């Protein structure tokens, strides 16, 4: 999309993390070229309405979130089943201001100021 | 299981002379020849 100023739109900081986490969760695992492990297996977890499939979904979501290097940890908050519809919510703790500051100021020695994670 | 049930109390005996009179009650054995069953579906919601 466009930024309204005739240049390509850009997401930074928290918006960037949102974009990347959404894209990873939405991407099926193994579909992306040059990256077998990037993605998620949620497209196959459209199973029955029992706690077991709920736990499978939760474990897959935690795996997908942990796969990101910037995500220090993730954990379940609450979930419920309404027949067809599943609903859940998670909590994601990105790396703290102190760690990011230390990382960027260390990067001054190399001058790359870029991310190849 | 030739008979269903019987109450022991009802077994009363009268004896007089050469005659013996007995009363009893017995629930006859029976065999199933009809089954009617009703099923009801209900929603459920699970949490945590």
């Amino acid at each position: 999309s466009t930024n309204g100023n005739g240049d390509l739109d850009t997401v930074k900081g928290i918006d960037n993390m949102k974009q990347q986490l959404q894209a990873r969760l939405l991407t099926p695992r193994g579909s992306l070229m040059l990256h077998p492990n990037y993605g998620s297996d949620l497209h196959n977890l459209f199973g029955l309405n029992i706690p077991e499939q709920a736990t499978l979904i939760e474990m897959e979501v935690l795996r997908t979130l942990t796969s990101d290097n910037r995500v220090k940890s993730a954990n379940l908050i609450d979930w419920k089943i309404q027949g067809n519809v599943y609903s859940g919510q998670f909590s994601v703790e990105i790396k703290s201001v102190e760690e990011s500051i230390n990382f960027v100021l260390g990067q001054d020695e190399e001058g790359i100021f870029a991310l190849f994670e | 299981n030739e008979i269903q049930d019987f109450p022991a109390e009802d077994v009363q005996v009268i004896v007089e002379g050469n005659e013996a009179r007995i009363s009893m009650t017995v629930y006859p054995i029976r065999s199933f020849k009809k089954i009617s069953v009703s099923l009801v579906y209900k929603q459920q919601t699970l949490q945590a």
